[PDB]
């Protein structure tokens, strides 16, 4: 069970096949893209990403509020694809 | 203590990440466990972690350790 | 610095989210998040400040040390005196921090 993220980073797009059980980050480390990160546990900004199609579970994240999280922000460093979605990288800045 | 020896938190050690005590103090004494890891290096280089022996728990759940605050079995 | 706000916005919402506050002497809470900053801008990920190391690139990597540290977030123990709890002596009321008490930290 694996689904097609459509990353979108300041370099331009490229999609990768990540599985229902692989964390964004982790399946775009895999694919060799250079995304943001920090903690790597959810408890901050630095992977921040937004979600502008499909949808993803981050119920492991801590940081982002409800607020922020009805508007589109994950943290793809704990964030799992619940389906085909479309990411939009390196959104720390947009975030506040 | 190798990775995957099965150790006991022996000593009291509070948390404030378990999933369900989130937010809220927790004793994890008495909980047992595997070494997940225990952080000394990167790829040869040295590592500064004054907390290496990580522990993984019941399902989705691990917490960093001291040596002396686990016990081997 | 773009990247000071950032850290600074953290922090902020952190404290909040963690129910911490800031040192009752916001001069040392400053501090943390210009080295917070500056190690993000040169490392790419907010390394400790208030620590030494025999190699960032790799704690970076190991993320052992990457705010908010393991510490802080499984026992709320932040030793660069950032992050403290309510019960926390050193602690005081605030949560928010005036950029211009971040700037003027900047210079120096
Ligand atoms: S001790 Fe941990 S929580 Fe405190 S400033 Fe340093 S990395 Fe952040
Ligand atoms: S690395 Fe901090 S929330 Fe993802």
């Amino acid at each position: 069970a694996s689904y097609t993220v459509k990353l979108i980073t300041p370099d331009g797009e490229s999609s990768i096949e990540c599985s229902d059980d692989t964390y964004i980050l982790d399946a775009a480390e895999e694919a060799g893209l250079e995304l943001p990160y920090s903690c790597r546990a959810g408890a901050c900004s630095t992977c921040a990403g937004k979600i502008t199609a499909g949808s993803v579970d981050q119920s492991d994240q801590s940081f982002l509020d409800d607020d922020q999280i009805e508007a589109g922000y994950v943290l793809t460093c704990v964030a799992y694809p619940t389906s085909d979605c479309t990411i939009e990288t390196h959104k720390e800045e947009d975030l506040y | 203590m190798n990775v995957g020896d099965r150790v006991r938190v022996t000593s009291s050690v509070v948390v404030y990440h378990h999933p369900e005590h989130a937010k809220t103090a927790f004793d994890l004494q008495g909980m047992e466990g595997e070494v997940a890891a225990v952080l000394t290096g990167w790829q040869g280089r040295p590592i500064s972690a004054n907390l290496p022996v990580l522990v993984k728990f019941e399902q989705a759940f691990k917490a960093h350790f001291r040596p002396d605050e686990v016990t081997l079995i | 610095a773009a990247t000071l706000a950032a850290m600074k916005n953290f922090a902020e919402q952190y404290a909040k989210r963690t129910d911490t506050y800031f040192c009752s002497d916001l001069s040392v809470t400053a501090v943390v998040i210009e080295g917070l900053a500056r190690h993000k801008e040169e490392l790419g990920s907010p390394l400790c400040p208030c620590r030494h190391y025999e190699d960032k690139e790799a704690e970076v990597k190991n993320t052992f040390w990457n705010c908010p540290c393991v510490p802080m977030r499984e026992r709320k123990e932040c030793h660069c005196m950032l992050f403290l709890t309510p019960d926390n002596d050193f602690a005081g009321d605030a949560q928010d921090i005036p950029m211009e008490t971040l700037e003027e930290k900047k210079a120096s």
